[PDB]
């Protein structure tokens, strides 16, 4: 048996039968191209969203930006890759600025911490200096 | 609670026991890791010799 | 603590928190306190993340 | 899209046009109810997402 590859980095007589001939003019409608190209599409899995999860060190992921700020930049993101798609200057169907008055919506970004609180510094950062301010030296 | 009275004119240093008392630099003792982790500069200077 | 040399602030806050080798007049306060009452106690955590 | 491409259903917008069969090129004014639905529906457009 041969190796398999990994995909990610780790831790390190006459032989002539009558009914073989190929004489058939059939065109398939729906097109077998044209079916096999939009199920590629559906295909594809979902996204990963893992903004706002800590980091092998501990600290969180993401760009510090408001909750709330943050779901409405998306939205926008959405609307511009619709039209994209579409092959059109505007899109038809929007994320955005729909009639509903989603105020209260939350979205995860890297702002906030496991604990509630604000990630203006860094966890790790945290740890440091709050145990250097323990430490002793030798006396003269 | 551990805390250390250095001894005047020869008298020996104590160290406070768990009950209150004051103990001399000798004898068998029991001690919690976090202890020494604590206080690991002072502890070495005065128990090594 | 936001800003600047936050390391000295961590001693001012938790008088508790430093160790107590000493029978200084200073590590005697200490020695005579409660431990469970420092940082923080209590929380409100209405949403997940 | 997926949707689209096993679908035996066609979307064709002259049906709409031919069935109104209202040209009056140039009406004196739009009050006419078949011109007036007609600019409303733009059957021109082709997208149907």
């Amino acid at each position: 048996m041969k190796r398999i590859p990994r995909k990610t980095k780790g831790k390190s007589p006459a032989t002539t039968e009558p009914g073989t001939s190929n004489r058939e003019q059939y065109k398939a409608r729906p097109g077998i191209a044209s079916v096999q190209r939009a199920t590629e599409s559906a295909e594809m899995p979902m996204k990963n969203n893992d903004e706002g999860t800590p980091d092998k060190k501990g600290n969180t992921k993401g760009d510090l930006v408001n909750e709330h700020s943050e779901a409405k930049d998306e939205a926008d993101e959405a609307t511009k890759k619709q039209a994209k798609d579409t092959d059109k200057s505007k899109a038809q169907v929007t994320y955005s600025d729909t009639g509903i008055n989603n105020a209260n919506e939350l979205s995860r970004s890297g702002n906030v911490d496991n604990e509630g609180g604000s990630n203006q510094k860094p966890m790790s950062t945290r740890i440091a200096e709050a145990t250097s301010a323990i430490v002793s030296k030798h006396p003269a | 609670d551990c805390r250390i009275s250095f001894g005047m004119n020869g008298a020996a240093p104590m160290i406070r026991d768990e009950t209150g008392l004051m103990v001399p630099f000798e004898g068998n003792w029991i001690f919690p890791l976090a202890l020494w982790q604590m206080n690991t500069r002072y502890f070495n200077q005065q128990f090594d010799a | 603590l936001p800003g600047p040399d936050a390391e000295k602030w961590y001693s001012i806050m938790y008088p508790t928190r430093m160790g107590t080798p000493n029978v200084s007049k200073i590590c005697n306060f200490v020695a005579s306190c409660v431990r469970n009452r420092v940082g923080r106690f209590d929380r409100a955590q209405m949403m997940n993340g | 899209v997926l949707l689209q491409r096993i679908s035996p259903l066609q979307i064709d917008p002259t049906i709409i046009s031919n069935t109104m069969s209202t040209v009056s090129e140039s009406t004196t004014q739009t009050l006419s109810p078949a011109s007036s639905i007609l600019g409303k529906l733009r059957p021109s457009n082709s997208d149907f997402s």
